[PDB]
């Protein structure tokens, strides 16, 4: 339809308040691959804070 | 996760995962990122990803 | 076709029964999807039986393993054939090499 | 192409009078067919050919609102002199690909043994490549151009297709650029039980015009009008005698309804 | 068809039981039990086989009362507009014509409405042929 | 009794029967499922009535209508597919059928 | 005692699936285990995957 | 998020 999948997520845990685990779902066959991947690349180099 | 013959583990990681982790701890003596401090496993992670 | 064979494919082809190999060299009078039908030179004919002899490559048939079989015709038209020459790969044939 | 129909034959594991290759050869070559429609989501082709010859993409009767991304793509070859085939083939715009399997919806659609189910293949891109370079910056360093080729079927355009990833990719990312917790379940909803058929006017109940001008004599066009009303106003309803009363029971009171229910609730809101 | 029936009749043995009127009659609601099962809308079809003259001819009962369930038997109290019915009570309509009488299950339905019937109708003769002696010495 | 092929079945209900032809076999082509009816045959079910007086009545008027059963070839339940060919061995004496 | 065989036929256009069982010729045997997406199999420089 | 969709902004239509 041209019109594609956009997720219902599910859940934000917050155990200790500095380190989290996000849920996502669903996403197409390989959204999950490529959005996960970008993100990852993404935040680990290209993301800009003081130290 | 013990046979009943012998007391030893049947959960033995056979093959394709003892390459991997024996890959993954070995040592080149000149390899990219030698001679570094990491201030933990996670820094390191984030090194090298 | 595999690409690393061992030249004993056209052997094994030809000699098996799963190709429709000519009879009499000749021409490639018509070629259909189910029919050929070839029309022999003047050496090798006989006093009646104009020249035109016709091979019915069998279509999709059973097999005792219950797989299909048929014969598609790898010649074109018109052209050219001599004796003894693939004008039908079998199943799991190319162009008279087993091809599995 | 989804779905195509050829005169002469039945099922694809036959063949035809005429064409070299069998019909299984004829579909795949089909599904390597590609073609750009432009006004249209779906479309009938119509290919008719007759005599000696190979029988390509061009012979195909086009249109205007259909391209074909390049005409020499060969279809078939007919050997034959009076040898002739014509062919219906269904093009339908997708995304990805589906097989001709799961693609059944119903049990009547394949009941015209002419329609052949191609497995729809619709995917533009065939590859795509890439590489990071050193971008020639007017003043700075180290940093990069990216060369991305696509080989692809011609159909679709490059920069467009690019632009469509990307608007993909924005859309996709768009869910957890502003995230929360947030759950589409709303359990206990709240809506009134009026059934919606009852909005849509008698005539869409697939039946004949006569009998919706007949229901139209009555100035009753709407269901959720005539749910109000018994059979005590049908031989009265101007000229409702046995054939179109024949119409009347049977295509309105057989789909589960009744020719005539006490109701409270309407319309909301029409 | 009709010429089947009156073969029937015919090779009835027990035709003073099931002379041709009643007969026909009895295979009318046969049909009618027939035509039952050739649409999934249960109708009462009535034919009027036209027990000598010709071949039959299917109607449709509307069964008057001031429901529509199954609509091809329904009919209110004064719906008799159309057509010149203008009757209230037993005006039934011939819309759907030339149903099937020769079929399988049409003929099984036939041999089993013409079985029952003719049983019934033997047992109905012989209870008053032998009640004619009430007060004998019967055997037994 | 003998053993008939004809189209129609006692009790199954249209469907069943729409694959048929008018002689009671499918058309070649259509994708049946596991379940539909190929044939279409149907058998002398009943025995041990004894009564003259309706075996009359269904010699010439049920003369086909006496002892109906629908032991008729499903494709088993499973196996879908699409029917390609159909072969009809009739002996001879037996005198024929259309598809034949 | 027979009177009529009706043969029919039915063909199937048996796709690949995960489950099948594939091998080369060198006694490689082995069960298929995934249909990955194109967009993840490994490839080449060139684009081309595998 | 942000700053990839704003990186892909230049691309986009809607």
């Amino acid at each position: 339809v041209t019109e594609f999948l956009k997720p219902r997520l599910v859940d934000i845990e917050q155990v200790s308040s500095t380190h989290a685990k996000v849920t996502l779902e669903p996403l197409e066959r390989g959204f999950g691959h490529t959005l996960g991947n970008a993100l990852r690349r993404i935040l680990l180099s290209s993301m800009p804070g003081c130290a | 996760i013990l046979s009943p013959a012998n007391g030893e583990p049947i959960i033995v990681p056979s093959q394709d995962v003892v390459l991997g982790l024996y890959y993954m701890t070995r040592d080149c003596v000149n390899a990219k990122g030698e001679g570094m401090v990491l201030t933990g496993p996670k820094e390191a992670e984030r090194l090298y990803r | 076709k595999p690409l690393v064979g061992t030249g004993m494919e056209r052997a094994v082809a030809v000699d098996s029964g799963v190709t429709a190999v000519a009879k009499r060299g000749g021409v490639v009078q018509y070629v259909d999807a189910s029919r050929i039908v070839i029309k022999v030179n003047e050496d090798e004919m006989y006093p009646g039986e104009a020249g035109i002899d016709i091979y019915n490559l069998t279509k999709y048939t059973r097999s005792n393993q219950n797989t299909c079989i048929n014969q598609m015709p790898c010649v074109s038209l018109g052209e050219p054939v001599e004796r003894g020459d693939v004008l039908a790969d079998g199943p799991s044939t190319d162009l008279g090499e087993l091809a599995l | 192409v989804t779905e195509v129909e050829i005169d002469g034959v039945l099922h694809e594991y036959s063949t035809k009078e005429g064409v070299q290759e069998d019909i299984l050869e004829i579909l795949l070559n089909l599904k390597g067919l590609a073609v750009r429609v432009q006004g249209k989501d779906e479309v009938i082709l119509t290919l008719n050919k007759s005599g000696i010859g190979p029988v390509t993409a061009a012979d195909i009767t086009h249109d205007g609102d259909v391209e074909i991304v390049k005409p020499q793509h060969v279809i078939c070859h007919l050997t034959d002199e009076n040898a002739s085939i014509s062919m219906r083939i269904k093009v339908q715009r997708g995304r990805g690909y589906v097989p001709a399997s799961t693609r059944i919806h119903s049990e009547e659609d394949e009941r015209p043994i002419g329609r052949l189910l191609v497995d729809a293949c619709y995917s533009p891109v065939e590859r795509i490549a890439y590489n990071v370079e050193a971008a020639r910056v007017e003043q700075r360093t180290d940093l990069d151009k990216l060369v991305i080729e696509m080989e692809t079927n011609g159909t679709i355009d490059p920069e467009e297709a690019i632009r469509r990833a990307a608007t993909i990719l924005a859309e996709q990312l768009e869910a957890f650029v502003d995230l929360r917790d947030v759950r589409q379940p709303e359990v206990k909803e709240e809506k009134p039980e009026f059934d919606p058929i009852l909005l849509r006017p008698v005539d869409d109940l697939e039946l004949t015009v006569r009998s919706a001008n007949c229901l139209k004599a009555e100035a009753i066009h709407y269901i959720g009008d005539l749910v109000q009303r018994t059979e005590v106003e049908l031989l009265k309803t101007p000229n409702l005698g046995k054939k179109s009363l024949t119409e009347i029971k049977d295509v309105l009171a057989s789909r589960g309804l009744s020719l005539g229910m006490r109701l409270e609730n309407w319309p909301p809101a029409s | 068809m009709n010429k089947e029936i009156l073969a029937v009749v015919e090779a009835v043995s027990n035709e003073k039981a099931l002379p041709r009127e009643k007969i026909f009659e009895a295979l009318e609601s046969a049909l009618a039990t027939a035509t039952k099962k050739k649409y999934e809308q249960e109708i009462d079809v009535r034919v009027q086989i036209d027990r000598k003259s010709g071949d039959f001819d299917t109607f449709r009962r509307w069964l008057v009362v001031d429901e529509v369930t199954q609509p091809t038997k329904e009919i209110t109290l004064e719906a008799a507009r159309y057509e010149d019915e203008s009757l209230n009570l037993g005006d039934y309509v011939e819309d759907q014509i030339e149903s099937v009488t020769f079929d399988r299950i049409t003929t099984q339905t036939a041999k089993q409405v013409i079985v029952q019937k003719v049983r019934e109708a033997e047992r109905a003769m012989v209870v008053d042929q032998f009640r004619e002696h009430e007060g004998e010495i019967i055997t037994g | 009794g003998p053993e008939e092929i004809t189209a129609d079945i006692p009790n199954v209900g249209e469907a069943a029967l729409s694959k048929l032809d008018e002689s009671g076999i499918v058309y070649i082509g259509a994708e049946v499922t596991g379940g539909d009816i190929l044939v279409g045959k149907v058998t002398p079910k009943g025995e041990t009535q004894l009564t003259p007086e309706e075996k009359l009545l269904r010699a010439i008027f049920g003369e086909k209508a006496s002892d109906v059963k629908d032991s008729s070839l499903r494709v088993p339940n499973g196996v879908s597919g699409t029917v390609i060919d159909v072969q009809v061995f009739t002996r001879d004496g037996v005198e024929k059928d259309k598809r034949a | 005692g027979v009177l009529k065989i009706v043969k029919v036929y039915l063909a199937v256009k048996r796709r690949i699936q995960p489950g099948d069982k594939m091998a080369g010729r060198h006694g490689n045997k082995g069960v298929i285990s995934k249909i990955n997406p194109i967009e993840d199999m490994p490839y080449d420089e060139n684009g081309t995957p595998v």
